[PDB]
RNA sequence: AGGGCUACACACGUGCUACAAUGGCGCAUACAAAGAGAAGCGACCUCGCGAGAGCAAGCGGACCUCAUAAAGUGCGUCGUAGUCCGGAUUGGAGUCUGCAACUCGACUCCAUGAAGUCGGAAUCGCUAGUAAUCGUGGAUCAGAAUGCCACGGUGAAUACGU
RNA sequence: CGCGGGGUGGAGCAGCCUGGUAGCUCGUCGGGCUCAUAACCCGAAGAUCGUCGGUUCAAAUCCGGCCCCCGCAACCA
RNA sequence: UGAGCCUUGAUGUGUAGGAUAGGUGGGAGGCUUUGAAGUGUGGACGCCAGUCUGCAUGGAGCCGACCUUGAAAUACCACC
């Protein structure tokens, strides 16, 4: 297994996202480059909208997601299934 | 009424008001008020950066590098 | 005296015989002897049944395989109704741990196969 | 199989020679022509003119002879629970399950004949239809296989003979020793044609009696036009 | 700044190691060459199952260290059952380089435990320190070698004939 | 009346007799080869072997029963 | 020369088995020069030299009950 070593991230892209979005206690989706960030308590309820490199995939935030990053939600490669080859595409 | 085939009575026909004595009466929680994820919610419970045990030794509060001294 | 039966090899020395027993693999094996008084160089059919209870005493503390099977499969379970990409690409049966796709899917996701063009 | 050697020469000089015989002095002969230092039995070759398709058109059983034979007549008794001196005061050797399971199932049985019961029988003795020469199993057809099976062990040494097809309309059936004199040889012989002549089926109206030949054990044989309605030598 | 070629329905080129017992298991046991270590590595140290941790004499490498070199040997042990070969996967915990390890990163290690019994079509180097086979170090080098480069262990059949 | 032969992957065959072992030509689908085209090689899938039951470690085969197709039987007059 | 009827005579080279497996009753062996076997002579007799075997001489053997392999077991006489 693979871990987060042994130092103390919040990241500081999402502590000042956070701080001005908490004050509503939600608003419309936080446009987020932070695919790095993992989920926090800081972040239940908020709607992170996560860049996956073509567009931002609505991520809701939420306790059983919080073991998680925000890239793992997000997309990023495409699977072309083997019933039949994949003939469209998924935006 | 078939009595035979209906099976044992030491907790049916005794004691309809009877304690939690060895087992509960009800569960909380059942009638789902948030959808089953059967996960225990991790760094929501415990802790985001691991366990500092093995390699205890007294703690230098100014900057120190192995590789930066000879 | 075989320590559970069903799969053990024949006048085998002790450490490689009782990984079948489960929750015993070599290593955990070789400090229950040592607890017991038993040398590692001793064949399996020499014992008395009264060290086979001292052996299986000390076994019955570890994982029980019936909990070791619900284990794995309620971690992929998990995973795999929440969309996290651990749990994709459990979905799907390609490696997690970094191994190719292009090749070496086969110990998960089974024999090479036919492809219709 | 048959394999020529020496024990048949012997008596293949002394004969004068070989045709079909009147039955009484067939048997005169064929005392003539045993060789060995054993007491030879004699037992008859007789050829049916039924059909011997499987059972409702063959003759299948056993009877009583009045003289017994000079053999022994190797019985076991093959059941799973009996009590062993009811069994060995009608004159039997041995009781058991173990031992008479083995064998059948081996393929090699000590003893010549065994006594079944219908709960032995039907795991094993019932099934086996290629079953040999040596004819290890029960079978129904014989009337061996009964649960009354101290009785089978005093018919048994005192004097029951089987008769039985193999692919064909022949009937091989012990008869004696040639220790014996002609009328009691005679009168084991009439008791015989009688009890296949009962089994008889109604179709066997034509020609029954075919070819009768007459045969002595380790010694050779001597053909016979057929083997009359007769109990005495003269 | 994030995402990718490291995708998956598969085929194919190559190399690795294996499919045993010539071996593997346990316990005991042996000797390398060559080179790297100035920004760096590093005995003893105390912690740690190990990895690693945090301290550090020392070094300039024919002094110290990478590194226990492995295969091979000793003894006792094993019979085709995918095992007593082979050990991949995967769950789980400890550890690491970096704001940051999710698809796409490394390492230790616990438990369970598959494919594969030499493989159709296809398919290559070799004349002897070669071929085969076993391990090592280094170049590169944030973090990752099956590869490349060289090194040493152990080391083959035969070359009639055109 | 009676005798005797046959009942195979989607289509036509082989194997058969004390047996196991699905084999040949097609149609199908995937791969390989040659500098390339070319012919050619290689694998796979497909069946209750007419259907039922029995013996045996083994049945398409041997054994018992049933439905179907045909030659002869010169027969329905 | 078919068919019927009939006198005697044999090979059986199995998957597993030392070799000798048509169905199967009698039935536990033939000691007669050891039943032998054996160079040698002939004979039955075949998945082609293999199973069995007559005999001057030969006390040296098929091969079961047993010992052994198999679904069935084996001698030797019969029956076909």
């Amino acid at each position: 297994p693979r871990s987060l070593k042994k130092g103390p991230f919040i990241d500081l892209h999402l502590l000042k996202k956070v701080e001005k979005a908490v004050e509503s206690g939600d608003k419309k989706p936080l446009r987020t480059w932070s695919r790095r960030s993992t989920i926090f308590p800081n972040m239940i309820g908020l709607t992170i909208a996560v860049h996956n490199g073509r567009q931002h995939v609505p991520v809701f935030v939420t306790d059983e997601m919080v073991g998680h990053k925000l890239g793992e939600f997000a997309p990023t490669r495409t699977y072309r299934g083997h019933a039949a080859d994949k003939k469209a595409k998924k935006k | 009424m078939k009595k035979d085939i209906h099976p044992k009575y030491e907790e049916i026909t005794a004691s309809c008001s009877c304690g939690n004595v060895m087992k509960i009466r009800s569960t909380v929680g059942h009638d789902l008020n948030l959808d089953v994820c059967s996960k225990c919610h991790p760094f929501f419970t415990g802790k985001q950066r691991d366990v500092a045990t093995g390699g205890r030794v007294d703690r230098f509060n100014k900057r120190f590098n192995i590789p930066g001294s000879k | 005296a075989r320590i559970a039966g069903i799969n053990i090899p024949d006048h085998k020395h002790a450490v490689i015989a009782l990984t079948s027993i489960y929750g015993v693999g070599k290593t955990r094996s070789k400090a229950i002897l040592a607890a017991a008084g038993i040398a590692e160089d001793v064949k399996i059919s020499e014992l008395s049944e009264g060290q086979i209870d001292t052996l299986r005493d000390e076994v019955a503390k570890f994982v029980v395989e019936g909990d070791l099977r619900r284990e794995i499969s309620m971690s992929i379970k998990r995973l795999m109704d929440l969309g996290c990409y651990r749990g994709l690409r459990h979905r799907r049966g390609l490696p997690v741990r970094g191994q190719r796709t292009k090749t070496n899917a086969r110990t998960r996701k089974g024999p090479r196969k036919p492809i219709k063009k | 199989m048959a394999k020529l050697t020496k024990r048949m020469r012997v008596i293949r000089e002394k004969v004068d020679a070989t045709k079909q015989y009147d039955i009484n002095e067939a048997i005169a002969l064929l005392k003539e022509l045993a060789t060995a230092k054993f007491v030879e039995s004699v037992d008859v070759a007789v050829n049916l003119g039924i059909d011997a398709r499987k059972s409702d058109q063959n003759v299948r059983g056993a009877t009583v002879l009045p003289h017994g034979t000079g053999r022994s007549v190797r019985v076991a008794v093959f059941t799973q629970g009996a009590n062993a001196e009811a069994a060995k005061a009608a004159g039997a050797e041995l009781v058991g399950m173990e031992d008479l399971a083995d064998q059948i199932k081996k393929g090699e049985m000590n003893f010549d004949v065994v006594i079944a019961s219908p709960d032995a029988m039907r795991v094993v003795g019932q099934l086996g239809q290629v079953l040999g020469p040596r004819g290890l199993m029960p079978n129904p057809k014989v009337g061996t296989v009964t649960p009354n099976v101290a009785e089978a062990v005093k018919n048994a040494k005192a004097g029951q003979v089987r008769y039985r097809n193999d692919k064909n309309g022949i009937i091989h059936t012990t008869i004696g020793k040639v220790d014996f004199d002609a009328d009691k040889l005679k009168e084991n012989l009439e008791a015989l044609l009688v009890a296949l002549k009962k089994a008889k089926p109604t179709q066997a109206k034509g020609v029954y009696i075919k070819k009768v030949s007459i045969s002595t054990t380790m010694g050779a044989g001597v053909a016979v036009d057929q083997a009359g309605l007769s109990a005495s030598v003269n």
